[PDB]
RNA sequence: AAAAUGGCAA
RNA sequence: GCUAGUAGGUGGGGUAACGGCUCACCUAGGCGACGAUCCCUAGCUGGUCUGAGAGGAUGACCAGCCACACUGGAACUGAGACACGGUCCAGACUCCUACGGGAGGCAGCAGUGGGGAAUAUUGCACAAUGGGCGCAAGCCUGAUGCAGCCAUGCCGCGUGUAUGAAGAAGCCCUUCGGGUUGUAAAGUACUUUCAGCGGGGAGGAAGGGAGUAAAGUUAAUACCUUUGCUCAUUGACGUUACCCGCAGAAGAAGCACCGGCUAACUCCGUGCCAGCAGCCGCGGUAAUACGGAGGGUGCAAGCGUUAAUCGGAAUUACUGGGCGUAAAGCGCACGCAGGCGGUUUGUUAAGUCAGAUGUGAAAUCCCCGGGCUCAACCUGGGAACUGCAUCUGAUACUGGCAAGCUUGAGUCUCGUAGAGGGGGGUAGAAUUCCAGGUGUAGCGGUGAAAUGCGUAGAGAUCUGGAGGAAUACCGGUGGCGAAGGCGGCCCCCUGGACGAAGACUGACGCUCAGGUGCGAAAGCGUGGGGAGCAAACAGGAUUAGAUACCCUGGUAGUCCACGCCGUAAACGAUGUCGACUUGGAGGUUGUGCGCGUGGCUUCCGGAGCUAACGCGUUAAGUCGACCGCCUGGGGAGUACGGCCGCA
RNA sequence: GUACACACCGCCCGUCACACCAUGGGAGUGGGUUGCAAAAGAAGUAGGUAGCUUAACCUUCGGGAGGGCGCUUACCACUUUGUGAUUCAUGACUGGGGUGAAGUCGUAACAAGGUAACCGUAGGGGAACCUGCGGUUGGAUCA
């Protein structure tokens, strides 16, 4: 973390010297992305950062944006147990690029309508955080 | 013990006035007599008398104007624990001048007004309203 | 207390320590946000309240509250903090100032603009 | 004779 | 606790001068609970802010004093320095170098980098004031006078002003009738500060330099000086203040707030979300509290927010609070220092009081005035500076000294009651144990049981013995003791209290930090003792469990001597001593003559007091002296350090 | 009587589990500051003089006086060493405390809270607690 602070300062100074060099921290990943006109251009700047500013850092290709999906369909029951909550949801894989689809198929008030938005919110939050990586 | 005699005199008057006692009697002393004269001259007490030689006793005759004590309150300003001395300009005023303050000036014990007229400051013995 | 006793030992006033230690008698102090996170309020209040851990120039690290709707603050952002404790948030004794340093004014604010560092339309 | 407990709520 | 030049003395040296200033010698001092020493923090003051005041906080600007000049140290020169822009040395830093050696010090002014939430231009002039040097002229002056930057503050002024219903549109609200914005705007008639453009124009300027005159001076109408006289001349600010003219409402309003506190309200969106918030709290689908809009309130070139100080806070209470139960009476007592002390006379004048004098810088503050168009601002005079020293008076009160007195306190004579204390002795009842006799199957225990005990004869009954412990009845809201406590009877040693009538002493008193003593039970040490009881422990029950309640047993301990501990709801949850202030019914113990008068004590209750409950002559009423103690709840009477303890 | 007031279906204590916060201890460790016992000795100042040298004065004209320099001594800055004190920071681990969340185990108090409660003390127990001894009323009941 100490090297991060030194790195930030080093990056600023290098950016001041070279406007074609762009260094910015990805807010999502927390990774610092460096942009340059060449691989050597970046390598020099990294080397400068290590030698001039004594900053130990590891340089790699930026992680690509990744998304998860389901391959198979399944019916699952989520029960929370006073505090009580019981839901039965069927997950099916959608066509590529079709996006997310939620269907409320509750009939006869098996689940109160007041709690349906809560179920949706729970699903949506969990989906955003993913299941694998 | 009786470390302050004067306080006892004032207390006896106050307690006597509360109890609707016609007269209050205490062991006489020169200062007590002097304070009594001031009260009589200001009309707070009707009359005072001293009896006995070896052991004189001062009797103060209390007065009630309308079945109510003429002396509404009497308080010892200067005490053995803490003595209070005032310059002539700093002499106290009681009840916006309606009350009297007994001051021991060099010439003698006198009301605050009398001392202020004289232009001599003194120790403030008590406030009587 | 008798006079003689008071002469021997005088009456003493309370220490009356301040409730904003980190500021150290400074109207504002500057700090870098080590972490920005949301914390739940104490009862009986329910919300997600945005807070940041800021290491000040004085060197004290204190939780500070990011007021208004929305924030651009992330780790390593430089902000200016002012005194002011959040009742329902324990350990929050400071507020971040919108419109100072890296902190940006609240968007779509047409009232109390000075408080939320929003320039006049 | 023995005889426990009823989250915090408005 | 501290201190050996330490404290003092003698002599010598030393300084401008006194002096352990220094040195030798001599003596053993000096200092401190009125806080030494040590630690932490800090320039001080006149003043500033706040406050009705007393206080509290503070010491930027201006002025007085002090210390410092890269760090550490030393001296030289000089009237004066141990010296910002001097010297020498050492060190850290920066710089130069031919590597041998050298140079430098913005906490002067401006300025840069850095640090920070944050604080100005590498300006002009020496015109004025003041300073250095000079006979003077003059020269020097980042002092100083001015300018620049900054809403940082204070003050003043502007952003128009009359008219204007069309009650326009438009906005918001609406019960769709209307209401509100709002005479607000348009429309119309005026005014032009200030800004802008133009033209005029003070004052800060005194003096100095030329001459010229007289006088003084002198040998001299010389020269020099002095005072007049005359002639040019000196202004950074500066495009000065100000005046005047010109055009035209033109060029000039924002910020915070509207649940209550707190003046100012609805609508819509949102839905314990997003959010708000000093406090109280608000938000889960009818939010005057969130966000926005209309409308309003408060302020205005400012308005909010944050930080900081005082106030409100009588919430450290001197002014000006408290301590039965809210936080707060040491467990109780003795007592040193300290605080306080009956009555009379003389004396003194310390305190106190009066007057006077010197002083208490100026500024500031306050009052009355004056000057800038006003104000801020500048300024004259007065007041005030509450203090301190000295001198001269007064003598009530306080104090000192001296002499008294008896009234407080105490001593003696006599008698009374008492579980007052210490020591030795003894009696009776009971329990337990042991032995013997009689006698036979249960006993014991519980809500019910069981464990246990008994045919190796229990339990029950009788007889004898042993041992320990506590003393039925009397017995009492009874008594005694400072408190803790103290209970059969007897002797011995010893303390206190009260009553009666006299004598005697003469204020010999009261409170009491520190200190010291005593101080239930439990506990600890050493040596004894051990009936009953009984933490622990064991078994039996109970129970969901039962580390308990209950049952059967049982060890320490309980008892004694000595030593330690030092604490309890050690409670009246009420410190000690003194005085005063209606009543009633009782107890106990004196005493005088049924009626008095003392000591102690119980219950009730009046006034008064109290938040109330209550207290109520045994005050929690009314006062005085002195001490202890308290300042929201937790954390916590805990941690750490010290002291003490065998633990 | 009451510690209850959506009123005993009330209220409410502690251990244990988990997260977090402040804090105490801890083999120690590293900074700051400082006490004491020593060491050290630039420059300067004063004292003495192995020696060297000398405008103003004196002189018998040789020299003398006096001075400078050098050396030396005293004092003293930097610096150095040993051994303590104090303060700050950190430390495997650990003690007690606080704050959540609808965890777990009980039910200690508040009614006579179902063994009245509580105080001091000692012993015991997962925990609240339980038990003995003495004390207090700030316990209910009494027909
Ligand atoms: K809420
Ligand atoms: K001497
Ligand atoms: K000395
Ligand atoms: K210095
Ligand atoms: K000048
Ligand atoms: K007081
Ligand atoms: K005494
Ligand atoms: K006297
Ligand atoms: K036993
Ligand atoms: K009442
Ligand atoms: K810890
Ligand atoms: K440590
Ligand atoms: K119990
Ligand atoms: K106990
Ligand atoms: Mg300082
Ligand atoms: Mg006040
Ligand atoms: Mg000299
Ligand atoms: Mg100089
Ligand atoms: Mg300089
Ligand atoms: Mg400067
Ligand atoms: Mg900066
Ligand atoms: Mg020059
Ligand atoms: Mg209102
Ligand atoms: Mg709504
Ligand atoms: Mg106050
Ligand atoms: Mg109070
Ligand atoms: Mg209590
Ligand atoms: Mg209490
Ligand atoms: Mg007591
Ligand atoms: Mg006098
Ligand atoms: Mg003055
Ligand atoms: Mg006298
Ligand atoms: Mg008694
Ligand atoms: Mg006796
Ligand atoms: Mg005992
Ligand atoms: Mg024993
Ligand atoms: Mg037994
Ligand atoms: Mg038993
Ligand atoms: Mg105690
Ligand atoms: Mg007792
Ligand atoms: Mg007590
Ligand atoms: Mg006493
Ligand atoms: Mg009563
Ligand atoms: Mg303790
Ligand atoms: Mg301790
Ligand atoms: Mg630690
Ligand atoms: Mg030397
Ligand atoms: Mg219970
Ligand atoms: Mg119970
Ligand atoms: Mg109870
Ligand atoms: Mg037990």
């Amino acid at each position: 973390k100490a090297d991060q602070d030194k790195m930030t300062q080093a990056l600023v100074k290098l950016q001041e010297e070279d406007p074609t060099f762009h260094a910015h921290t990805d807010e999502e990943t927390g990774q610092v992305i460096i942009g340059g006109m060449g691989e050597l251009h970046l390598d020099i700047l990294v080397d400068r950062m290590k030698k001039e500013f004594n900053v130990e850092c590891n340089v790699g290709a930026p992680m690509v944006s990744y998304r998860e999906t389901f391959k198979s369909s399944a019916q699952v029951q989520g029960k929370f147990s006073g505090q009580y909550g019981d839901v039965h949801i069927e997950f099916t894989p959608n066509e590529t690029g079709a996006g997310f689809e939620f269907e409320n198929a509750i009939v006869g008030g098996v689940v109160p309508r007041e709690y349906i938005p809560s179920v949706e919110a729970g699903l949506k939050d969990a989906m955003e955080n993913g299941v694998l990586a | 013990s009786m470390q302050d005699p004067i306080a006892d005199m004032l207390t006896r008057i106050r307690n006597g006035q509360a109890a609707n006692k016609a007269a209050v009697t205490m062991p006489s002393s020169k200062l007590k007599v002097a304070i009594a004269n001031v009260l009589k001259e200001e009309g707070f007490i009707e009359d005072f008398k001293v009896e006995g030689d070896t052991k004189p006793e001062l009797e103060l005759t209390l007065k009630y104007f309308q079945g109510k004590a003429v002396v509404e309150s009497i308080q010892r300003v200067s005490r053995p624990g803490l003595r209070i001395y005032k310059r002539k300009d700093e002499l106290p005023k009681v009840m916006a001048g309606l009350g009297i303050a007994v001051v021991s000036t060099s010439k003698g014990v006198m009301t605050d007004r009398a001392a202020r007229q004289a232009g001599l400051g003194g120790e403030i013995i008590c406030y009587v309203a | 207390a008798t006079v003689n006793q008071l002469v021997r030992k005088p009456r003493a006033r309370k220490v009356a320590k301040s409730n904003v230690p980190a500021l150290e008698a400074c109207p504002q102090k500057r700090g870098v946000c080590t972490r920005v996170y949301t914390t739940t309020p104490k009862k009986p209040n329910s919300a997600l309240r945005k807070v940041c851990r800021v290491r000040l120039t004085n060197g004290f690290e204190v939780t500070s509250y990011i007021g208004g709707e929305g924030h651009n603050l992330q780790e390593h952002s430089v902000i200016l903090i002012r005194g002011g404790r959040v009742k329902d948030l324990p350990g929050v004794r400071y507020h971040t100032v919108r419109g100072a340093l890296d902190c940006s004014g609240v968007k779509d604010r047409k009232q109390a603009r000075s408080k939320y560092g929003v320039k006049r339309p």
